[PDB]
């Protein structure tokens, strides 16, 4: 009932009769040779023209193809039948298993919960990782973000958090793959199936080889499944493989939609597009979503508008840095930028709070000394400034930890460290009861005991 | 070049001209409007920065023998948007819209030899089977083909020239 | 040293092959232009309109 | 034997093949020409990504279908085109010849050959734009790709179907490392492809002549787009190369592809993108520049046997194919934090970082540990290489850091002294000459000798002599073990005992 | 060369009658919808900054008055709107509930209650856009506003009627 | 090896002179459905023969 | 008959409307009569409707709308070959000297493609320049690009004149000089310094003076290159000197901005890497002859990361640095042996004796620089016998890098010397391994061969 009238890249314009023009976000459909293509409506132009993004390869479109108007949004399989299966952005099954036996389908475009429906919790969630739940502890039903440049441990950290949190989590889990390597997705799927935990995980993949419309909307498909498990009243985990790719796929399309560029060439609507996703990934009085999001930062630039607007949407932010990864220290977390809403005396107790502020105070003071150390070296420092530098270097090394997913790399066995045990270790270093061990003793050890044992082995 | 902005005016004028049965009057009306646009003293005027309303009624005064209730209205709308130089292109697109609606096509026949009437006759039947439309054949004589006949239904071309068959052989080797 | 000589055989073989092919069409051009100024055209166009 | 008859009979076959019955085609006129961009009026039946055939034997690619025109880019010298020329629409989407008959040919990015070796033999055509196999069709990478070089095979191992960025400044050995990888597959049964984007034609001819000098050329396809050629040919050059590599992958064979400068492709796409007035982003590249390199590299994959069976309609059973990619990026002043370097670091499975300070110090190949990594990991190594390498990477990274502070003050505590001696001997042991690849048996002896401590009592100035004598000693007498370790890279206590006896006897009995 | 919302059925209406009747200047039609901006054709009497009423109970603010177009921004969920919907200009600039009964409430920017504690007990409405008191209507600031932070209330005092920027990183 | 190629280069081109005439005639009668009796064509193919 | 009409004039940019069937092709040349002078336009873009956009090869002042434009069906064509030696031309190949009309047996278009893959030389020969510093420390590939990274004050022009002399005498090559964006003053007195040194009969001069509109300066670089292509096609080995490659880049930026194309990178044109590649890829060794090029390079802001340096250094093979300090020592030519480099220094192309010798003298001179700092802070008493031997040989090596040119005889008065590569390798092999330790360092200065150094010593 409509005809294609322009084709620019991934953007397709369609003409309809004046009485029949589609609503915004309705799904259209086209024969592209032997393929079926879905188009999602973005804008209504004058005169029955409607402008759309292709949810598939745009190659091989002529002008003048007949387009069929399906009078509803993109709607995806939802609920308990979606569990242990891999899906397209369009909710089609992508594993070689059969049809998804869904009882219900929901539209991927939804409003966020009302302010009256939100809920708050102080309940600490414990993790295996010394630096994370020392410096940036996070709570059941809250949001966590891992920020970093390329190749600094965003994925390895999220894969440890999957391991460690799934120890004490019983309910279902959702994983949205937005713009990350397919090989990872396949390794993860075989890890989940070979450990039989797959029966509780629902996976949505729109990986980086797919054209822009897939990468933009696949994030929303992942949320829509997690919002069902939440509205059933469960409590749920949502892991998002790289949320930056959603805003970048919006940038790749924006100029073709005829919009003047903003700032560093971004779409003018950047802050609304980010908010309208992030505000529906929340807990509520009926149930709770706990979520970890990876956030790539382009060119290591922590001040680019896309990272900068993402920082406001998160409860715990962990900031990785290349300079620490280059020193071998993993996980390459920066204690002077990583923070949490939950690091309060009332929430975590005074001893934890006081130990975390002690670690920050020492490590900041070590940064203040690096310029004089660079120009003049250490012998011109004050006699307790040498002591600060010796404690700060020991603290830097004791933040490092062996991970069970890094045995393929380190070969060293992995370690899990309880909260009580890590705060005791850092407090003891700051009081100086370990001020006679060498630095190398603190590298890659799970607990302080293991450092004194390693110092016995030199 | 006004090829893209002429479409709305061509379509709107053709629909109205269809409702009121005066298509054949609208075309002569548009042809006169196209011809006033080419005048030496008028094309200087159309480029000047006179106000649109003053410009419109000056053109309307010259455009005697136009359908004062409807033909003038279109010139007024176009001038109000300042697109009168699209009128010679609106004329061609008006002719095209008519040819579509009349289910009638024009196609061109080209050869080195002037065609004998039986050749032209069989072509006309063949094309009217290849198309829904009726065809008015145009004879063009160009020694380029050397031998054979070039069929040119606008964008669609069937080549039957020896030269074409030759320079298509040379690339196979 | 053998592979270097083998490439020269291929390059000579192609070099000559190219020349015979251009001379063939150059011959067919000259043959056709002189010999088709007849009702032979009528033969071609009748087949074309039968195919058309 | 050059034979005149067989040339004549071949022309006779082409004359016999020719079909005189014509076909209706949709036509258009060039309306505008500038900088290799074209605007065409007509072509109502064109499709986006189609090939338009121009006057001459040149083509153009249809980029935009506007309401009343087509925008296209010319794939060649554009300058003799003119407004009003007619253009014809081929129903083909951009296609490239593919097959095993391409091995040993130098070819343009349109698939026409550039060498003198005459017309091509190909097994049909493959599409230049394709979407890679989905997540269920992959398999994990578990087989080695042995390079020539001690440094990368021990510290940064490459598996079949891995993607491994070679990055560094100019004149750091990026190309040398990549062609020495190609040459070492000369006997390993992996087919090779080398794609030269924006390189100097003198350099390209010298590389081809060095591939032929070592006999690797019969196992490589070479794809050329010189620095003189139109930017569209450069931008499409690596996509054409990928389409040939996919032929072997989908038949269950293994192939290796080198892209000689993806930074030069991005510049060419930036030129075309800015000539189409597309609003620029960071460092003036478009946002599509991630999508450009993403869709290219994400085809370098390993596929499971059910994909190969389903693709080849069951003609190949149980085999698994792979395409292994080594993209090269040149980076300014060693800045690993610039935009395009960081885009590609986020697409590949690791990086080998080559440092000009090491290269100028004569440490060649100049691999910087700590930055360099292989996300695939040891799964790419043979057991013996996995066991003998171990922590050698992190020991070298720490030795380099210790040397930095040791330069600054004197605090030498014996174990520091031995750590410095060991690290200095290992770096002197890891440098290696160009075009001198050494097999896994040779590499495993060298690693065994380094980490079982045998280089004790050996001077740094003697290290290169010590190896040259050792590899001649084991070539002379204990040759059968070498043939065993090269066949199956198995590490046993039996083999460790034989290695121990070889190194004990050499150290005790021989001189260097 | 590009079009300017000159489109076929509108032009044909102009062909039928160029001096189209006065009708009502009060109303018009949406011709485009995108990203929460709508373009309206008609509304000859719409004032700049006036509220335009939309189907349902939604509004837009007229921000661009152009040559036969109004650009307006939609104050809510826009994606339900469509081309060819009728719209009517009010007489109204945006006004908000105001009064003492707003204390202890949480409201959206239209002043609708959002805490769920039920309807407001406001004291009439006030214009959202208003002019400040002039130079002769001010008085000097001399009374304190006590922050309770030693560093602020000592070093950086704030008085009644001052405008004190708080600025920093995240 | 190059000098051996030079000798055959002379020999091969002389053979293709005479074979070019056959191929050119065959290709023209492929291109036009009706064949040609060579009535005025001998002088045409002999100029083709002479150039190679 | 003329058939186009000028439709617009906007500064240097001129738009012309031809009939719909006759639209000029890109880079075609057009002529108009601007008053009582002809003006040439080069076509840049075919807009629609038979309108064509061009840039004026001269002042656009006094052009009207409605003039008549005559369509030459070729690009700009210039005279080529021997008749152009010792003449001075502008962009258009018109004589700007007053010696009158050129012989012109032939004229060629300035625009061509580079040599194809089968035309490139299947070998990698060296050029024997005759200069000891260059031929040892920074050898030239035949058909390579060399960058002269030194500021004026240092002998740039005398080095250029010496290369012109040696390649004309000791080979049979000619030279072409392209003054891209040169100050008219320096253009005048470079001509007099060549005429008063007898090298003028062996070089052709094309000058683009800075006071010419941008389109002139861009195309001058191509005018020089097409003349060198003629001498190559005659079978010679040819030198092309480009007086600043940075001014070609900037001329391409200015023209691209006038045409209104979107800028790239640090405000350069989007076509930057293509326009450099279009020049640099024509300068190669073919199977008939070769063009070697020596190109002066200016680095903006002293920044080697800027796109103009970064694009140029992809094409350079050798890199010669000229030093104010070495000139202060009185050592001429003033090449710096430690920052000058060539990627021809490998055993695989230059052989192991030359590689080892060049590596050797580099090591000795580097070690000497460190020892000369120790001497500065602590005097010569700190040096061991090994250190004193290193310092002595380093001073002899430094002295022996000096040479007298046939161009420099005006000052030194010594006869000039051309030194074969073998003789330089013998000399530095000798000095490094401690032969000739028994004769003093001033015997090596400005001498010539090492055989001439000892014969100088015998009465020094
Ligand atoms: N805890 C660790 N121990 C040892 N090595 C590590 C650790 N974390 C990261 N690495 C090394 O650094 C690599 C980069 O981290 P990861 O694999 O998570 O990629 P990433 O930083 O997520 O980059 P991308 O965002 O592109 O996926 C790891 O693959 C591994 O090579
Ligand atoms: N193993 C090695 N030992 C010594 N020199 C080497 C080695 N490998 C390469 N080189 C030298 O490095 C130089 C540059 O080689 P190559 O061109 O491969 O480096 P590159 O960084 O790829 O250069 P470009 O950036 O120009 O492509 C050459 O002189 C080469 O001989
Ligand atoms: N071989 C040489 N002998 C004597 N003087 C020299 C020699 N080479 C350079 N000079 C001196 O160097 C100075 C600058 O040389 P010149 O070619 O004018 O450099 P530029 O032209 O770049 O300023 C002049 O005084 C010149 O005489
Ligand atoms: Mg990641
Ligand atoms: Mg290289």
């Amino acid at each position: 009932t409509g005809k294609i009238v322009q084709v620019i890249g991934a953007v397709v314009d369609v003409e309809f009769p004046q009485d029949a023009v589609p609503r915004v976000y309705d799904a259209l459909e086209v024969q592209n040779g032997n393929e079926r293509l879905v188009l999602e409506v973005q804008q209504q132009l004058g005169g029955g023209i409607v402008r759309t993004i292709a949810m598939g390869s745009s190659d091989g479109l002529r002008r003048g193809l007949d387009v069929k108007d399906l009078e509803h949004p993109i709607e995806v399989p939802v609920g308990k039948a979606t569990l242990g299966r891999i899906m397209n952005v369009l909710g089609e099954p992508v594993d070689m298993k059969g049809e998804i036996g869904e009882e219900e389908r929901w539209a991927i475009h939804r409003a966020a919960p009302s302010y009256e429906e939100l809920s708050n919790s102080q309940e600490l969630l414990e993790t295996g990782i010394k630096v994370i739940d020392l410096m940036a502890p996070f709570a059941k039903g809250g949001k966590v973000g891992l920020f970093g440049g390329a190749g600094v441990g965003k994925t390895v950290n999220m894969m440890e958090l999957i391991r460690n949190i799934a120890i004490e989590h019983s309910g279902y889990s959702v994983f949205a793959g937005v713009g990350e390597r397919t090989r990872e997705g396949n390794d993860f799927y075989h890890e989940m199936t070979d450990s039989n935990v797959i029966d509780k995980v629902s996976l949505v993949y729109g990986q980086m080889n797919e054209p822009p419309g897939n990468r933009l909307r696949v994030a929303l498909t992942g949320l829509t499944m997690a919002e069902k498990f939440r509205d059933e009243g469960r409590d749920v985990l949502l892991f998002v493989d790289n949320i930056y790719r959603y805003t970048l796929a919006g940038t790749e399309v924006s100029a073709l939609l005829g919009r003047m560029p903003s700032a560093v060439g971004y779409q003018p609507t950047l802050a609304e597009e980010m908010g309208v996703l992030q505000e529906r990934i929340t807990s509520t009085k009926t149930g709770s979503i706990t979520s970890v999001q990876a956030v790539y930062v382009p060119a290591d630039d922590l001040t680019d508008p896309s990272p900068a607007t993402t920082f406001a949407h998160l409860d715990a932010t962990v900031v990785l840095s290349r300079q620490i990864a280059s020193l071998g220290i993993y996980p390459a977390v920066d204690p002077l930028d990583s923070t949490s809403r939950q690091l309060d005396p009332l929430v975590v107790g005074q001893e934890h709070y006081d130990t975390a502020r002690g670690v920050q105070s020492i490590l900041q003071r070590y940064q203040e000394l690096k310029d004089i150390i660079a120009i003049l070296g250490m012998d011109e420092l004050s006699e307790e400034d040498k002591l600060v530098v010796a404690r700060a270097r020991k603290i830097q090394r004791f933040l490092s930890q062996p991970f069970f997913v890094a045995e393929v790399f380190t070969g060293s066995p992995g370690k899990y460290v309880s909260l009580k045990d890590t705060i005791r270790g850092f407090k003891g270093i700051m009081e100086g009861e370990y001020d006679h061990l060498p630095e190398q003793a603190f590298y890659m050890v799970g607990s302080i005991e293991e450092a004194v044992e390693k110092a016995k082995k030199l | 070049e006004f090829i893209t902005v002429a479409r709305p005016y061509a379509k709107a004028a053709f629909d109205f001209a269809v409702e009121h049965q005066s298509v054949e009057r609208w075309q002569d009306m548009l042809a006169f409007a196209a011809e006033v646009t080419k005048n030496e003293q008028m094309a200087e005027l159309l480029s000047g920065a006179l106000a649109p309303e003053t410009l419109a009624e000056s053109f309307i005064a010259v455009a005697g023998e136009q359908l004062d209730e409807n033909g003038q209205n279109l010139i007024r709308v176009m001038a109000e948007n300042g697109r009168l130089n699209a009128l010679p292109d609106v004329l061609e697109q008006f002719i095209h819209l008519r040819a579509v609606s009349e289910a009638t096509a024009e196609v061109d026949v080209i050869s080195a030899a002037a065609l004998s009437e039986q050749q032209l006759a069989k072509i006309s039947a063949a094309m009217e089977k290849r198309l829904s439309r009726k065809v008015k054949l145009n004879a063009k004589i160009d020694k380029s083909v050397m031998a054979g006949v070039i069929i040119r239904a606008g964008d669609m071309v069937i080549d039957g020239s020896v030269r074409g068959r030759l320079e298509r052989l040379a690339d196979v080797l | 040293a053998q592979a270097e000589i083998e490439a020269e055989r291929k390059r000579a073989r192609e070099e000559l092959r190219k020349q015979v092919a251009i001379l063939a069409v150059a011959g067919a051009e000259k043959i056709i232009e002189r010999s088709v100024d007849e009702a032979a055209n009528s033969d071609i166009v009748d087949k074309l309109v039968a195919e058309l | 034997q050059l034979n005149s008859t067989e040339i004549s009979e071949l022309i006779k076959q082409r004359i016999a093949q020719f079909n005189v019955v014509s076909e209706a085609h949709n036509e258009g006129t060039i309306v505008s020409v500038s900088d290799g961009v074209i605007r065409i009026h007509g072509l109502a039946d064109a499709m986006q990504g189609e090939m338009i055939s121009l006057p001459g034997n040149r083509y153009a690619i249809a980029l935009n279908l506007e309401r009343d025109s087509v925008g296209a880019v010319v794939m060649g010298p554009y300058a003799d085109l003119a407004e009003g020329m007619k253009v014809k629409a081929t129903g083909r989407i951009l296609e490239v010849p593919v097959g095993r008959g391409l091995l040993g040919r130098v070819v343009n990015t349109l698939g026409a050959p550039i060498d003198g070796k005459g017309p091509l033999d190909h097994d049909g055509f493959s599409a230049v734009e394709a979407i890679a196999p989905g997540v269920i069709e992959r398999q994990s990478v578990d087989q080695p790709v042995q390079t020539g070089y001690k440094a990368v095979d021990s510290m940064i191992p490459i598996g079949r179907g891995q993607r491994e960025l070679i990055i560094g400044d100019r004149q750091t050995g990026k190309t040398a490392l990549a062609i020495d990888a190609i040459i070492n597959q000369r006997d390993s049964g992996i087919k090779a492809i080398y794609v030269a984007i924006g390189q100097k034609a003198s350099t390209i001819s010298n590389v081809v002549r060095k591939l032929e000098e070592h006999g690797a050329l019969a196992n490589t396809i070479v794809v050329v787009a010189t620095a003189s050629e139109s930017a569209a040919l450069q931008y499409l050059a690596p996509y054409a190369g990928a389409a040939m590599g996919e032929y072997f992958r989908d038949r269950g064979e293994d192939a290796l592809i080198i892209y000689d400068d993806l930074s030069k492709q991005a510049v060419a796409y930036r030129q075309i993108s800015l000539l189409l007035r597309r609003p620029p982003g960071r460092e003036a590249f478009p946002g599509d520049v991630f999508y450009l390199h993403s869709r290219l590299l994400e085809r370098a994959a390993r596929v499971n046997a059910e994909y190969v069976e389903a693709f080849t309609k069951g003609e190949v059973k149980g085999k698994t194919g792979s395409l292994t990619a080594l993209p090269i990026i040149e980076t300014q002043a060693g800045d690993v934090s610039a935009f395009v370097p960081t885009n590609v670091i986020s697409i590949t499975d690791g990086q080998i970082f080559l440092e000009t300070n090491l290269f100028n110090a004569g440490i060649r190949p100049a691999v910087n540990p700590g930055i360099s990594v292989s996300r695939v990991g040891g799964a790419a190594q043979t057991k013996i290489m996995k066991k003998l390498s171990g922590g050698i990477r992190t020991a070298l990274a720490q030795y380099r850091e210790l040397a930095a502070f040791s330069q600054f003050a004197s605090d030498l505590d014996d174990a520091t002294r031995k750590q410095l001696d060991h690290g200095q001997k290992v770096t002197e042991l890891l440098k290696q000459k160009q075009y001198a690849p050494m097999s896994v048996a040779q590499q495993s002896l060298v690693l065994f000798a380094a980490e079982r401590g045998y280089l004790a009592d050996v001077e740094l100035s003697k290290i290169g002599s010590f190896e040259a004598a050792l590899l001649a000693y084991v070539d002379r007498d204990h040759a059968p073990l070498m043939q065993e370790i090269n066949q199956t890279g198995g590490y046993n206590d039996e083999i460790e005992g034989k290695l121990k006896g070889i190194l004990d006897s050499f150290k005790a009995t021989q001189s260097w």
